């Protein structure tokens, strides 16, 4: 079990965003405290909010922290380039055997940059891949910003679940992200639909490429 | 705000038992070790054990285990000690105290109000007062003493009061002991003028509730 | 001031043991309950472990309850987690983490180490298979299955350099790398150096 | 068991005094040592945790520094609300334990006990028991001899002793020495005197009464 956090959050320099925190009735709900750690690129998590609203020496009033019901909140005022980092919140759970429980986790993204939707590009199983008895549906997601994608690939109409994997988000040399996703399929497979579709999702919009034997 | 408030006071006999109670509100229950703490009068404290709030566990010291019982309900907030087998050795002040989250390894951090026992075979029986009559020779001074003794009484306490209240200075009542019968014994002294010995009238207001019973005892050389 | 250095990780196989060293200084050790947080790659933290000051209180995630063992040395002012039977959701940095001192209501984890990293995959050297990306247009090329990092790719022999488009590598499942080089607009020059692996085909 | 001992189990202070006790361990325990305050009828008050760390809603006064096996608690200016015991406590090794205590006083100029003795009632005489009470009033230090002398025979093991706590005004004890015997054992003697031993005494001072002689 974990505490829920929004996967991405972006707000312009100097502007306001929150970031939500959300749990159960056996840690936040049954009454324990709530802090907060942000972590840069290649750096350890490193205390930001102890004590559901305070704050260590060193940082800065813009942070502020709330917590009601089952629910916490970061705010943020004044947005800074050097706040662009992953936001943790953590508790205690007194199921299980009791253990400390972690937010999923948050990119702060300051934007510096326009929006930017990703640009999909997806391949078949080559000729000579069929060959050796194998099929892989290569998904290249590039140039979107934030840089948070969601993939899902779509045999047909039906989802797929099996056999998807996909990278983490990789800044590009334009600061824009990209990532790709990966369907390792079977030659029967490929040819058994109609049709494949790889669908990203960038925060509202969805991009999608299909691509058929 | 962090509240423990702990049973009430328990006059038990021996080889009975006695279940004392310690509801701890204020914070989350689930996590606390809560701990328990002996105090015999006049003496040091003394460590029983402790108990995990949320999943029950319970390490017990060398000297108690066998005695004491540790219980928790989730519930109620409430942990709880069984002291079985009562000896008149048992009869202490106990305390229970939050300990360390998790780690019963930290500081007592926030202590009950204590649960008197007293274990006795003795049944309650209201005092006698006997005058401590002011010496013929009471020039030591210029300054005479006079008091009452509350003798025999059983369990405590005994209020005494002079002169319905009006006289509170230069009044000393000496804390009770116990005497080898198992009855409590004190005395109420206090100094007066001695030029007073004639015109004043002094009375010791000695009330036991434990026995329904009041005194008062007049004292005159 | 608070310094804690974690050290002893690498790479392990599925099975194998490692054992973690936490080294404190810059505070009283011996008056701190001191805990384990890992972080998989790409992923969250997760509490591992904890130990209070007297090492008399220990207690353990679920996942890592039967094989890992917690300990400390006050007089050398270590940390120190043994870790069994590693499977592969074991791979991730693993933190110390020094828990504060707070009112009350859990505390906080207020100083961490930089971390020590560790690796639970199998897998032996092996050469990548290189396969075409048919056809503006964007064409390709597949490099699949292969360890380790770094694999490189060029376009005509480093001429080639407007438009090209290499994307970083996904960790499959198997433990094997696997990439993709895009390039919008013809041959492609794969070269894996752990393997000593060369290629070069034409889409 | 971890052993500790509080070396002053006594000591006298003064309002502003910087004051310290000592808390020493049986063998090493690091700095796993608590300090806990009681007031008269009060119970245990957490101080200071882990030997030296502060506690929120303690004054500054409070301080620990021991490490190993010796701890000491300072008091850098004594005031009246200090006066308690205080009682360290260790976390290393169950079972926890607690030193003996040390009991903080106030210090004031020597006063002699003016005594006084008290002959049994006749009305206690005629229920079969005599109780002979001998009053220490209003002296300081705590430290005070009595001696029970009944025809120049001195008595063990029938008199009890009684001391209050030390007066809010005048910072001075008083203490009671009740001699039991029987009807029978009060009437079968004459003199009976009980013996002070102070130090504002320059010599013991006695207090007698003859039976039934007014």
């Amino acid at each position: 079990p974990v505490l829920t956090q929004p996967p991405s959050v972006s707000g312009a320099p100097g502007q306001r965003v929150t970031i939500s925190c959300t749990g159960s009735s056996s840690n936040i709900g049954a009454g324990y405290d709530v802090h907060w750690y942000q972590q840069l690129p290649g750096t350890a998590p490193k205390l930001l909010i102890y004590g559901n609203s305070n704050r260590p020496s060193g940082v800065p009033d813009r942070f502020s922290g709330s917590k009601s019901g089952t629910s916490a909140s970061l705010a943020i005022t004044g947005l800074q380039a050097e706040d662009e980092a992953d936001y943790y919140c953590q508790s205690y759970d007194s199921s299980l055997s009791g253990f400390y429980v972690f937010g999923t986790g948050t990119k702060l993204t300051v934007l510096g940059q326009p929006k930017a939707a990703p640009s999909v590009t997806l391949f078949p199983p080559s000729s000579e891949e069929l060959q050796a008895n194998k099929a892989t549906l290569v998904c290249l997601i590039s140039d979107f910003y934030p840089g948070a994608v969601t993939v899902a690939w779509k045999a047909d109409s039906s989802p797929v679940k099996a056999g998807v994997e996909t990278t983490t988000p990789s800044k590009q040399s334009n600061n824009k992200y990209a990532a790709s996703s990966y369907l390792s399929l079977t030659p029967e497979q490929w040819k058994s639909h109609r049709s494949y579709s790889c669908q990203v999702t960038h925060e509202g919009s969805t991009v999608e490429k299909t691509v058929a034997p | 705000q962090v509240q423990i408030q702990q049973s009430g006071a328990e006059l038990m006999r021996p080889g009975a038992s006695v279940k004392l109670s310690c509801k701890a509100t204020g914070y989350t229950f689930t996590g606390y070790w809560i701990e328990w703490v002996k105090q015999r009068p006049g003496h040091g404290l003394e460590w029983i054990g402790e108990i995990l709030s949320g999943r029950g566990t319970t390490n017990y010291n060398e000297k108690f285990k066998g005695k004491a019982t540790f219980t928790a309900d989730t519930y109620s907030n409430t942990a709880y000690m069984q002291l079985s087998s009562l000896t008149t050795g048992d009869s202490a002040i106990y305390y229970c105290a939050r300990g360390g989250f998790l780690y019963g390894d930290g500081p007592f951090d926030y202590w009950g109000q204590g649960t008197t026992l007293t274990v006795s075979s003795a049944s309650t029986k209201g005092p006698s007062v006997f005058p401590l009559a002011p010496s013929s020779k009471s020039t030591s001074g210029g300054t005479a003493a006079l008091g009452c003794l509350v003798k025999d009484y059983f369990p405590e306490p005994v209020t005494v009061s002079w002169n319905s209240g009006a006289l509170t200075s230069g009044v000393h009542t000496f804390p009770a002991v116990l005497q080898s019968s198992g009855l409590y014994s004190l005395s109420s002294v206090v100094t007066v003028p001695s030029s007073s010995l004639g015109t004043q009238t002094y009375i010791c207001n000695v009330n036991h509730k434990p026995s329904n019973t009041k005194v008062d005892k007049r004292v005159e050389p | 001031e608070v310094q804690l250095v974690e050290s002893g990780g690498g790479l392990v196989k599925p099975g194998g043991s490692l054992r973690l060293s936490c080294a404190a200084s810059g505070f009283t050790f011996s008056s701190y309950s001191m805990n384990w947080v890992r972080q998989a790659p790409g992923k969250g933290l997760e509490w591992v472990s904890s130990i209070s000051s007297s090492s008399s209180y220990i207690y353990y995630a679920d996942s890592v309850k039967g094989r890992f063992t917690i300990s400390r040395d006050n007089a050398k002012n270590s940390l120190y987690l043994q870790m069994n039977s590693l499977r592969a959701e074991d791979t991730a940095v693993y933190y110390c983490a020094r828990l504060g001192y707070c009112s009350g209501g859990s505390c906080h984890f207020d100083y961490w180490g930089q971390g020590t990293l560790v690796t639970v995959s199998s897998a032996s050297t092996k050469g990548p298979s290189v396969f075409p990306l048919a056809p503006t247009a964007a064409l390709g090329c597949l490099v699949k299955d292969y360890f380790p990092e770094p694999v490189t790719v060029s376009w005509n022999s480093g001429a080639l350099t407007s438009g090209v488009h290499t994307f970083p590598a996904v960790l499959q499942s198997s433990g094997l790398y696997s990439l993709s080089s895009v390039v919008t607009v013809y041959i492609c020059n794969v070269n894996h150096k752990p393997s000593n692996t060369k290629v070069d085909k034409r889409v | 068991d971890i052993l500790l001992t509080q070396s002053p189990a006594i000591l006298s202070v003064s309002p502003g005094e910087r004051v310290s006790f000592s808390c020493r361990a049986s063998q090493n325990i690091d700095t796993h040592i608590h300090w806990y305050q009681q007031r008269t009828n009060g119970s245990p008050r957490l101080l200071i945790k882990y030997a030296s760390e502060s506690i929120s809603g303690i004054p500054s006064r409070f301080s620990g520094s021991g490490s190993g096996t010796d701890f000491t608690l300072t008091i850098n200016s004594v005031e009246s609300e200090d006066i308690a015991d205080y009682y360290c406590q260790q976390s290393n090794s169950w079972p926890f334990t607690f030193g003996s205590g040390t009991k903080l006083e106030i210090k004031r100029t020597v006063a002699a006990p003016s005594v006084f003795i008290f002959p049994p009632s006749d009305e206690q005489l005629k229920s079969g028991t005599a109780s002979v009470v001998c009053l220490l009033n209003n002296f300081y230090p705590r430290e005070a001899k009595v001696q029970w002398k009944v025809d120049n025979a001195l008595q063990s093991g029938n008199s009890q002793e009684s001391v209050t706590e030390q007066d809010s005004k005048d910072s001075t004890y008083s203490l009671s020495s009740t001699l039991t015997l029987s009807k029978a054992d009060y009437e079968k003697h004459k003199v009976y005197a009980c013996e002070v031993t102070h130090q504002g005494l320059s010599s013991p001072v006695t207090k007698s009464f003859n039976r039934g002689e007014c």
